[PDB]
């Protein structure tokens, strides 16, 4: 039919990136801010004057500049990019009713070839990147027009086990829970595919982090799957971290011990001095108060990264190379661990992000084929 | 009588939990994300008979009225869900057991790199006995936990040898509600 398309999502342990099967027991890296689908190939036509081509190069990625279509795939980890051209390939997955995988499907899609040197630092078995940011050549837009479904995708990233990617709308999964999904606008930024939302305020425990009037801009929160942790601009980092540490120090909890800072985190602890509760490590809750009147909760499972056995570090890292309130840079880039066990509905047609933190006793990996 | 108190929220909404006298607790909550409140024992036991009286059970949305707890060796989380809100939790069906005037279905579910009593990133199976229809509340009610243990054992679901907390809880999510529960 024109049915939504489901792929399971793997959190790769060594990299903390998330992938989906693509074809031939090869996988792509989900990159929510990415504009292209790209991979390596074996040894497809379209003119570089064509709208398709021009749209693919309409927002040249950092390192890159700009007759067959030459596109410019980039690696989301390293920032390396490279020339390559477009080729028809197949994205093999299953259709879905919303609850489970129904039938196999190969979706005709356009990807750019990339040289193998571009796989650097991506997960073993990965041949490339599923760009999800709203566009022309991103995976959700191509699945949409290839399968005649909404230009809309759904992610439920796992902490472990297979999570969920659904492209094309349809009923929400976990209908027992997602009837109460909250919604926040996707804010348009200039020259930029990406996904932005707005938060009026951040709370640590029950109390607001003293951050301006409007530094949590309109669209000052970006989502990304490139890092596990959260990046904060200067004007948000110090105050959020300070509030977090004072609230940490007020816990009947064990007295936390600070240990040897592991990079890039400049705040780590010994896990035998962190307590454990249903939220994960017993550290203060941090809530983003989003447009829409609903909060995005973070608990220990989101706010702390288990770096090595015995140590866990606070998953807020400062942006380097950056002024306080530099409008161009987002105030908060929220990472993959801050989206795990959220059902995220990225509705590009209605300019909104549905979000719902699933209950503590389940997770994204509980989706499936009884 | 009880020696363990649990009061966790993920920070969403308003969760007013009262650690009352003896085994009594109440929770009034609204506009939540997710919370769990209860009383029971620091050390669970497969032979415990839980007695409780839920004088109020008034969920508006998702909420669970459940005995639940943990073992280590191995790490298992378990649930005996006597009532709920809008949705009845399920999982992989394993069997059914009659106990304390009710019929429960037995389910397993699995959690990967998930929170637990062992850490923030852990792997375990959960065992569930979930009643077929909501247990009436307002009167003294018994959970003969051995009946559940034995029925789980008969279906290849073995608990760990060592028993951590075991609480009669109120769990609420994306919801509003009141609970008033007395455990002994």
């Amino acid at each position: 039919e024109g049915l939504p398309v489901l792929a399971p999502v793997t959190k790769d342990t060594a990299t903390s990136l998330y992938t989906i099967p693509f074809h031939d027991g090869a996988s792509l890296v989900l990159d929510v801010a990415g504009l292209l689908v790209w991979s390596t190939c074996e040894g497809a036509e379209i003119a570089c004057s064509s709208p398709t081509c021009l749209l693919a190069n309409a927002y040249p990625a950092p390192g890159c500049p700009a007759k067959p279509c030459t596109a410019y795939p980039s690696n989301p980890v390293t920032g390396a990019c490279a020339a390559g051209s477009l080729f028809h390939t197949r994205f093999a997955a299953n259709t879905t009713d919303g609850n489970k995988p129904v039938s196999e499907v190969n979706v005709r899609v356009l990807a750019a070839c990339a040289p193998s040197k571009l796989l650097a630092s991506l997960p073993r078995g990965s041949t490339g990147v599923a760009g999800l940011a709203g566009s022309g050549l991103a995976l959700p837009s191509q699945v949409a027009s290839a399968q005649k479904v909404p230009n809309k995708f759904l992610l439920c990233l796992p902490t472990g086990g297979p999570g969920v990617a659904i492209f094309g709308g349809g009923p929400l999964p976990w209908p027992q829970f997602t009837q109460s999904m909250d919604y926040t606008p996707l804010v348009a930024k200039g020259g930029s595919p990406a996904h932005y939302i707005s938060a009026r305020s951040i709370k640590v425990e029950n109390t607001r982090v003293p951050i301006s009037e409007r530094a949590l801009a309109t669209g000052g929160v970006m989502l990304s799957t490139r890092l596990p942790y959260v990046l904060l601009r200067r004007d948000v980092y110090r105050p959020l971290v300070d509030a977090f540490t004072k609230a940490l120090a007020a816990q009947g909890a064990p007295v936390a011990r600070a240990v040897k800072p592991v990079a890039p985190f400049e705040l780590c602890y010994d896990t035998k001095t962190l307590g454990n509760n249903p939220g994960g490590y017993w550290v203060p809750n941090v809530l983003l108060e989003l447009d829409g009147g609903s909060d995005w909760a973070m608990t220990g499972k989101n706010s702390m990264v288990d770096v090595k056995p015995g140590t866990a570090c606070v998953a807020f890292v400062e942006m380097k190379g950056v002024d306080a309130g530099d409008g161009s840079a987002p105030a908060v880039i929220l990472g993959g661990a801050q989206m795990e066990d959220f059902v995220l509905d990225f509705d590009m047609e209605k300019k909104r992000l549905g979000f719902l933190r699933l209950p503590h006793f389940t997770g994204c990996s509980s989706f499936n084929f009884a | 009588s009880t020696d363990y108190w649990q009061n966790w929220t993920d920070g969403g909404g308003i969760v007013n939990a009262v650690n009352g006298s003896g085994g009594n607790y109440s929770v009034n909550w609204s506009n939540t994300g997710n919370f769990v409140v209860g009383k029971g024992w620091t050390t669970g036991s497969p032979f415990r008979t839980i007695n409780y009286n839920a004088g109020v059970w008034a969920p508006n949305g998702n909420g669970y009225l459940t005995l639940y707890g943990w073992t280590r060796s191995p790490l298992i989380e378990y649930y005996v869900v006597d009532s709920w809100g809008t949705y009845r939790p399920t999982g992989t069906y394993k069997g059914t057991v009659k106990s304390d005037g009710g019929t429960y279905d037995i389910y397993t579910t699995t959690r990967y790199n998930a929170p637990s009593i062992d850490g923030d990133r852990t792997t375990f199976t959960q065992y569930w006995s979930v009643r077929q229809s909501k247990r009436p509340t307002g009167s003294n009610a018994t959970i003969t936990f051995t009946n559940h243990v034995n029925a789980w054992k008969s279906h290849g679901m073995n608990l760990g040898s060592n028993w951590a907390y075991q609480v009669m809880a109120t769990e609420g999510y994306q919801s509003s509600g009141s609970s008033n529960v007395t455990v002994w």
